[PDB]
């Protein structure tokens, strides 16, 4: 168990206490990062104690050896010299520590709280091993905090399938969706054992809670919940491979007179092949589903795997190559929770595919020949090097757009952060540019695209459809009861109930809500098809209906407006509150 | 149409008569043990959904043995697949099989169970223990 350090990256055993995940450090690094940070614990073979039972002194700025253990001055031996070396720390290894000095910014990363954002884009400037280290420990830090979370000190159970829910006091009482994962313990003065893992949603009205799990009790009354954390594996693999240029083709076979639309971007699939790798950076909206599905089109004859952040984007991805490509050679791999549902129509998990569709977080550790991937704000440079480990290929292919809103980072509470430090990709895309761009969406028509280009885009979008005519407003403001975390404004619901009826061909229209309350009443109230921004995005569908409940940051987010009105098909009519950006839009009061 | 009992009819003799109708599926007045939070007890139902169709033998001689065949959801049909092939070895399984008709332009997933018994358990033990 010995290896490189990680400035200077000499051979080294010695691992530093304090810091969390305890990574390999040499004599002279180690020594200045103790000197400077606080850091006053060393891990070696052994740790690093006062052995004088007498004593409990750890720190590494006074302990002599006692022969063969550590002491303290008042009970050092007399024939026995102290372990701190001459400007260094004793340990493993002397003769051959190659210098390094570039320890305060390894010693910001260990010290600084991930609140600011000058932490997280400092994160985004360290070396390539230091970028995975502060990705690794900013991981481990999330999880820690999620597990330091509230107790649900229950006292009441409502039905079979419904509970009554309580928390205890001083802890974070987390909200209650299906992403999440708690399990209740029997509290009988013994058997604390777990009763299933259970997944929790608020139920439909007043105090009363839907309970579910994997397995299924009727609920006592002194058991509680808790939220477990999930654990952080170290990884190897750099972010990003180097860029390789070429002449020819790297060895695909191609498709004659396959189809027109991508004819046009065959010269873009052929300077893919001459790269080791090619990103994407375009508009959303553009149908670069469509171009990825033409471009596999091109070369559809190896056997390939591909993936997606979340579940709606892979689903759409696999129903438009079930449109275009042939169905028997694709699948889609699912997770064993599977708690949110998915394309419940192909392959179930069967990864022996020549076109494969997964998850980020359930990928194999397998091998492919080309790959694609949905979305760069979505995924941090973490998931990158993760895939990059896992699976390695001949080809990659990357996609995002810089007007796609970050992944949560909720520990980064002040300020907004750059879409360029989203990730190391995002810094590369727009520092470097796109390898490709395609500025024209299909899915909206004109009015919206001039809205958007106007508004928050460059003016430099266009589109191909002509005004649909189906654009509405409404302004008056509704008023909230402060619910869990955020609130419903439940007149603006009672209002679109009464006059819903008016518009035929909007039974159906999309229900927007990024609040899981709102969300879930909406549908509890009539049953339109209810969706959050996040479970948005990337899609498009025919008639949407947007909710703004108040007015707030993350209600006022023009990325989040922006994100979701570029889901527009043939109608949508969305709600508001602002007066501003209410002027803002080029569409019909009413 | 008749299209169907011969894909139904899969490998195992031809000698069938539909008591049901074509694709229509018959209903019966059969004994059922269920307990869902909505309903619990132990009494008499109606099924419906079940194309029955008894084989008979040389001489066209009618005999116990239904091929029934069932139309559920497509969840169903792949995880009622799956389980079955985990367990396709016990001598204690009724033989399985697991298909997709063309009764009109859907894909309609369909599940056929082989050479079965005209009552169940439950029928003769609701009999004696609810005797008239
Ligand atoms: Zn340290
Ligand atoms: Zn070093
Ligand atoms: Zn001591």
């Amino acid at each position: 168990a010995v290896g490189a350090c990680v400035l200077c990256n000499s051979q080294t055993s010695l691992r530093c206490g304090a810091c969390i995940r305890r990574p390999f450090l040499c004599c002279k690094c180690c020594y200045d990062h103790v000197i400077s940070t606080s850091h006053k614990l060393v891990l070696s073979v052994n740790p690093y104690v006062c052995n004088a039972p007498g004593c409990d002194v750890t720190d590494v700025t006074q302990l002599y050896l006692g022969g063969m253990s550590y002491y303290c001055k008042s009970h050092k031996p007399p024939i026995s010299f102290p372990l701190c070396a001459n400007g260094q720390v004793f340990g493993l290894y002397k003769n051959t520590c190659v210098g390094s000095d570039n320890v305060t910014d390894f010693n910001a990363i260990a010290t600084c709280d991930w609140t600011n954002a000058g932490d997280y884009i400092l994160a985004n400037t360290c070396t390539e091993r230091l970028k995975l280290f502060a990705a690794e420990t900013l991981k481990a830090t999330e999880e820690t905090f999620k597990l330091s979370y509230g107790i649900a000190t229950v006292r009441e159970v409502l039905s079979d399938r419904e509970l009554h829910l309580s928390w205890e006091v001083g802890k974070p009482r987390p909200p209650l969706n299906r992403n999440y994962v708690f399990t209740g313990y029997r509290v009988t003065k013994n058997s604390k054992v777990q009763i299933g893992e259970y997944t929790f949603e608020k139920g439909d009205y007043g105090d009363a809670v839907v309970y579910r799990g994997t397995t299924t009790y009727k609920l006592n009354v002194g058991d509680y919940f808790v939220l477990t954390s999930h654990t952080v594996m170290p990884l190897s693999a750099p972010t990003l491979v180097p860029q390789e240029h070429y002449v020819r083709i790297t060895g695909l076979y191609p498709t004659l007179n396959i189809s027109d639309e991508f004819s046009s971007n065959v010269a873009n699939y052929q300077k893919v092949g001459m790269q080791k790798y090619s990103t994407l950076q375009g508009p959303p909206g553009t149908g670069k589903s469509h171009f990825a599905i033409g471009l596999a089109l091109y070369y559809p004859s190896a056997r390939i795997v591909y993936t997606a952040c979340s579940h709606a984007a892979v689903d759409a991805l696999c129903e438009k190559a079930l449109k275009y490509l042939p169905i028997d050679k694709c699948s889609r791999i699912i997770p064993a929770r599977a708690r949110v549902e998915c394309f419940d129509k192909f392959k179930v998990n069967s990864t022996l595919e020549q076109y494969v569709f997964c998850t980020v977080n359930a990928l194999p550790e397998t091998t492919a020949d080309i790959v694609v991937f949905d979305e760069i704000s979505m995924a941090t440079n973490y998931d990158l090097s993760v895939v990059n480990a896992r699976l390695r290929a001949k080809h990659y292919v990357y996609i995002g757009d810089p007007a796609q809103l970050p992944a949560p980072r909720t520990l980064l509470t002040k300020g907004t952060l750059e879409p360029e430090y989203f990730n190391s990709v995002c810094r590369l895309m727009k520092t470097i540019g796109p390898d490709m761009f395609l500025g024209t969406c299909r899915r909206c028509p004109a009015e919206i695209v001039d809205t958007v280009s106007a508004l928050v885009y460059d003016n430099k979008l266009k589109a191909h459809k002509d005004k649909s005519a189906q654009c509405f407003k409404m302004f008056y403001k509704g008023v909230i009861t402060h619910d869990v975390s955020s609130a419903i404004n439940r007149p603006q619901i009672g209002v679109v109930r009464e006059f819903l009826t008016r518009n035929p061909a909007w039974r159906k229209a999309v229900f927007i809500s990024p609040y899981n309350s709102q969300n879930a009443v909406a549908s509890k109230i009539l049953g339109l098809p209810t969706q959050t921004v996040d479970s948005s995005q990337g899609s498009e569908y025919d008639y949407v209906i947007f909710t703004q409940t108040t007015e707030t940051a993350h209600s006022c987010n023009v990325n989040r407006f922006n994100v979701a009105i570029t889901r527009a098909k043939v109608g949508i009519l969305c709600i508001m509150s602002d007066r501003d950006l209410y002027d803002k839009l080029q569409f019909t009061s009413l | 149409a008749q299209s169907f009992l011969n894909r139904v009819c899969g490998v195992s003799a031809a000698r069938l008569t539909p008591c049901g109708t074509g694709t229509s599926t018959d209903v019966v007045y059969r004994a059922f043990d269920i307990y869902n939070d909505k309903v619990a007890g132990f009494a008499k139902f109606l099924k419906t959904n079940c194309c029955r169709f008894q084989e008979k033998d040389e001489d066209d001689n009618l005999i116990d043995s239904y091929f029934v065949v069932k139309r559920h959801t497509f969840s169903n049909y792949q995880h009622e697949e799956t389980i079955y092939n985990l367990l396709k070895d016990c001598p204690a399984v009724a033989k399985h099989d697991f298909f997709k008709f063309r009764i009109d332009g859907d894909m309609v997933p369909h599940i056929s169970r082989q050479r079965l018994t005209k009552y169940t358990m439950a029928d003769l033990v609701y009999a004696l223990r609810h005797f008239d």
